[PDB]
RNA sequence: AGCGCCGUGGCGCAGUGGAAGCGCGCAGGGCUCAUAACCCUGAUGUCCUCGGAUCGAAACCGAGCGGCGCUACCA
């Protein structure tokens, strides 16, 4: 069951910038729901509805899909919103549709972890959801640190353990994001022996893997060898093939032949 | 109840099969037709020559049976730059009792010794009279570098010729002609095309043909029809191979030496390089018995650029690890036969067409590069290749100082720029690399029409020697 | 597919795809201009607004996505004979009638017709609409 | 119509047979 | 021989973790005495073939098919 509003409390802010999915229309607007903050209902008057002329209302109005939103007055007396799409941008779109997806995800995982446990959604967000929005800024970058950092779960009061251990296993199921990078060497050498020098500096780079990142050298051509490493945290890779490079550029400095760099690694 | 497989692998053991090449055998005593020598590796290179969009590696896989890949994607279809190889085996049967035409028998190079005879009804087993090597040189306007050497390396010419096509074609004319210069006289004339044709028209074309050839150096050349796609008239090219078509002098006594025309990197992709191989540099051995493990250097190899601008020579020396002939590794080599010497050079040194028309040496022998070159010249009336629309095909110019001619000295296809002109000598100023070990012949081209035009033959006087930086 | 020309019957020289059009409600797509475009060495807006040129209707050009709508009923002849205007104008130079001819601007702002085989300087018939369009977006810098 | 465009027209169509004569001489 | 891209309703792009998307198409209707513009409403589909993950996968992944952009003819 889908509630208990993704931020903080039920009343949207001054200028807060949220997403509205358009419900019904009498003959003002779109009174109709949020999908970024709290569900309650807000008013959308058309004249604050439209950039170009409006020619096609039903074309326009889109029922059943998210659309921008700017919030201009609040009633935090009763429950209402004057929100509008006409205060709106399109690098403010770029920031709208983030936060759209920011808050999608977590929704969708809390809403499986209380679908499968019957817990009240509400009592997940309390427990679970707004602490990691309080340590870390925002619960999705604190689920992406815990896949790789399990400190985050401590100070922080389970409802039961399972709850953290189903946590877990479906963000590391469904959150499982390591990047592949990638090098190009053209080995010029015209000299007289390169195939073992290739062999010694092939040997040399492949024994630099470390036992979380194994870089394999391997075949494509014969100018062109090819480097591929899977950087666990996209940090470590550049200087491993690096060294790399200084290995190669140092053993065919000497034989005799020449050895040039295409693609420097890039992630 | 058996398969084609194993009734293949049984014929092929009860043939004798393929026996490995003996490690140190007596080679005072070998001939190119020794039962050792034949099994193992091609001794007479056969070439090709025909018109365009003519089919010369058709009929060389009619004969034989291997593909000469047409690669490249754009060259699968209408043109390749690099030669075209294949190997074929001579078979003679030995029973006089069928007749003598069908007797001859040219296989792939995977056969035996001794394979049954498919003629329905003849007990009689194959005898292996001489295994041989062919070479399809292009066929194309452009592409003239890469004949010329092919030419260079052939020992044996085939030319093709289609009959309901124009008769006087000027491609075949160039063909026979450079053959001419290289001192090749020996020639089988080819009729390609004979089912979509008449009873008249074959006899004008055959007239047409021995018109044709009156006045050029070749006389006696043997025609044969022969259809490449119908897969026929097979056994009579290889008899007249076998009869008309002597061994040429090639022995022991003279000192080895290499001519590399192709490249082969050995970089096998997708599996790890802890399992590699080295190097294949395509080269003949039209002089020299070469035997694995000898020390080898590629004479023009490295070239280099100083800030001065001067021309430096870097020598490849090498460590031969394989030689490559016919279908199995050989553990000496034969000359008269492409070869593809495997060495530790680099994989990048033979990637693409940079081991084209090289000259490579032994340790025990010091070949010298040059860079200026006194050449004998001499030189024909009119170009051949330069369709003339009834007017007098076009008369060669002489030569001038200051031009650019595509000198092929042997196999090399070098840039020469003109310094003097003679009578009967010229002195040419080569950019690129080449080397001079006793005589070899040189073809001369120039650019008269956009594209290439052969001109005449020269030989080498003269020169300025480049003396290697160790 | 045609040789480039419509009142010339080789069978060597230069090649042009004809070009064709499909239907928008009324305008006409024509599928096949970048193609003769580079088979002429002369951008696909000349080839358009050429044909408008001869035409006298609205037109509608987009290089930079391939819908290039030119508004009429014209049946395939007309438009492949308003092309072959355009190329014996345009792409043929004088003397050998080359396919390739670009459009260059010398430091006086003539626009030139200038070929390859024969690379002459065809003095251009800059009396003609084409031709303004021309200078106004220089060949391969202003597209 | 508007004989000013009228007027344009010729002198332009002059212009242009000027500059025939011009590379035509 | 290997890696990076893709898998349409008639076409171009897209979100691919709530399950067929819009523009442009088209059949039809609305408006006008009339046509267009416009307004609107509807019809086609096995996000490629088969599995894993999941309440559920066109979708996250995979055990492959079909096609593309490089290495480069790689004994
Ligand atoms: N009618 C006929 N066609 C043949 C015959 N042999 C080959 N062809 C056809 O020639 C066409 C091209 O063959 P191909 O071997 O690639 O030509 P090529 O000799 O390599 C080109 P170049 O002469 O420049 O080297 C093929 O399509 C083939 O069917 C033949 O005997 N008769
Ligand atoms: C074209 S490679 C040279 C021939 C050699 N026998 C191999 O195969
Ligand atoms: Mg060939
Ligand atoms: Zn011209």
């Amino acid at each position: 069951t889908s509630h208990c509003r993704f931020y903080e409390n039920k009343y949207p802010e001054i200028d807060d910038i949220v997403m509205v999915n358009v419900q019904q229309i009498a003959e003002m607007g779109a009174y109709v729901k949020l999908l970024e903050y709290d569900n309650i209902e807000g008013m959308i008057l058309l004249s604050e509805l439209s950039r170009r002329r409006i020619r096609s209302i039903q074309k326009l109005i889109r029922v059943g899909k998210n659309d921008v939103a700017v919030v201009l007055r609040v009633d935090k007396e009763k429950g209402y919103i004057d929100l509008s799409k006409r205060r709106v941008s399109s690098e403010d779109i770029i920031k709208c549709e983030e936060k759209y997806q920011k808050s999608k995800t977590v929704h969708s995982i809390l809403r499986y972890c209380a679908e499968k446990f019957q817990i009240p959604l509400e009592e997940l967000y309390k427990t679970i959801a707004w602490p990691l929005s309080r340590k870390f800024g925002h619960a999705y970058e604190a689920f992406k640190l815990s896949i790789i950092d399990e400190t985050v779960w401590e100070g922080i009061e389970p409802p039961s353990k399972d709850v953290l251990d189903e946590l877990k296993n479906y963000i590391s199921k469904r959150l499982t994001p390591a990047v592949k990078i990638r090098a190009d060497v053209e080995v010029s050498c015209f000299s007289y022996e390169g195939i073992d020098a290739i062999k010694d500096a092939l040997k040399s780079a492949e024994d630099m893997s470390t036992e979380q990142m194994q870089v394999k050298v391997k075949l494509v051509a014969a100018p062109l060898y090819v480097l591929t490493t899977q950087a666990l945290d996209k940090q470590k890779g550049i200087e491993q093939l690096e060294s790399a490079i200084e290995k190669i550029t140092e053993v065919i400095t000497k034989y005799g032949g020449v050895c040039n760099i295409t693609m420097p690694p890039k992630a | 109840g058996e398969t084609e497989e194993e009734k293949r692998k049984r014929e092929f053991e009860e043939g004798g099969g393929l026996p490995e090449q003996p490690l140190n055998p007596d080679f005072s005593k070998l001939n190119p037709l020794s039962a050792e020598i034949i099994n193992r590796q091609a001794t007479i290179n056969i070439g090709t020559i025909g018109h365009v969009a003519h089919g010369k590696s058709t009929v060389v896989r009619a004969i034989s049976g291997v593909q000469t890949v047409r690669f490249k994607d754009e060259l699968e279809r209408n043109i390749t730059i690099k030669l075209g190889y294949a190997n074929a085996k001579i078979y003679k049967c030995q029973e006089p009792t069928c007749p003598e035409p069908d007797c001859y028998r040219s296989f792939k190079s995977d056969k035996e010794i001794s394979p049954k005879c498919q003629r329905p009804g003849c007990p009689g087993r194959y005898k292996l009279v001489r295994h041989v090597s062919f070479v399809d040189c292009p066929g194309h306007d452009i592409l003239m570098s890469t004949m010329l050497s092919g030419a260079a390396v052939m020992d044996a010419a085939l030319l093709l010729i289609a009959g309901n096509e124009s008769c006087p074609q000027p491609q075949t004319s160039e063909h026979l002609a450079a053959i001419e210069i290289m001192k090749l006289k020996h020639v089988i004339i080819l009729q390609n095309k004979v089912d979509l044709m008449r009873e008249e028209s074959a006899l004008e074309h055959q007239k047409s043909i021995l018109k044709f050839i009156r006045g050029t150096i070749a006389d006696g050349a043997p025609i044969v029809p022969i259809s490449a796609q119908l897969k026929y008239n097979i056994d009579a090219v290889n008899e007249f191979i076998v009869k008309t078509i002597p061994v040429p002098p090639r022995d022991f006594m003279i000192s080895p030496r290499l001519i590399v025309i192709r490249s082969f990197d050995v970089n096998k992709p997708g599996a790890e390089i802890e399992d590699l191989k080295g190097g294949v540099a395509g080269g003949s051995i039209l002089n020299g018995v070469f035997k694995l493990g000898d020390e080898i250097e590629i004479r023009p190899g490295i070239v280099t650029k100083d800030d001065k601008g001067k021309i430096q020579c870097k020598p490849i020396f090498s460590n031969i690890v394989s030689l490559f002939a016919e279908q199995n590794d050989l553990k000496f080599a034969v000359p008269g036969g492409l070869i593809g010497v495997g060495t530790k050079v680099d994989p990048t040194l033979c990637r693409a067409d940079r081991l084209v028309g090289q000259v490579v040496g032994a340790k025990g022998h010091l070949p010298n590069i040059y860079t200026d070159i006194e050449i004998n010249y001499f030189l024909l009336r009119r170009l051949l290749g330069v369709k003339t629309d009834g007017q007098k095909q076009a008369k060669v110019r002489k030569l001038e100082p200051n031009e650019v001619l595509m000198v092929n000295i042997g196999s090399t296809a070098t840039g020469a720029r003109v310094v003097a002109v003679k009578a009967d000598m010229a002195r040419l100023q080569l950019t690129s690399p080449a080397c001079t070990e006793i005589n070899e012949k040189i073809a001369l081209s120039r650019r008269i029409e956009k594209h290439w035009r052969l001109i005449g033959w020269a030989t080498i006087k003269k020169g300025t020697t480049l003396e290697p930086i160790a | 597919i045609n040789i480039c020309r419509d009142n010339h019957d080789p069978f060597y020289r230069y090649k042009m795809p004809p070009i064709q059009a499909k239907v928008e409600g009324i305008k006409t797509a024509v599928l096949n201009v970048a193609d003769i475009s580079h088979a002429l060495n002369r951008p696909a807006p000349y080839i358009v607004k050429y044909f408008g040129f001869e035409l006298g209707a609205q037109t509608s050009i987009s290089v930079d996505k391939d819908r290039y709508l030119v508004n009429g009923v014209h049946e395939p002849a007309k438009l492949q004979d308003v092309l072959d205007g355009f190329i014996n104008k345009f792409v043929l130079c004088g003397s050998c009638k080359n396919p390739e001819t670009e459009i260059i601007i010398t430091k006086d702002n003539d626009l030139v017709r200038d070929c390859k085989a024969c690379g002459k300087r065809t003095p251009m018939d800059l009396r003609h609409k084409l031709s303004s369009f021309i200078l106004k977006n220089p060949p391969d810098s202003v597209s | 119509m508007r004989a000013k465009w009228r007027k344009k027209r010729t002198r332009r169509l002059k212009r242009k047979r000027r500059k025939v004569r011009a590379r035509s001489k």
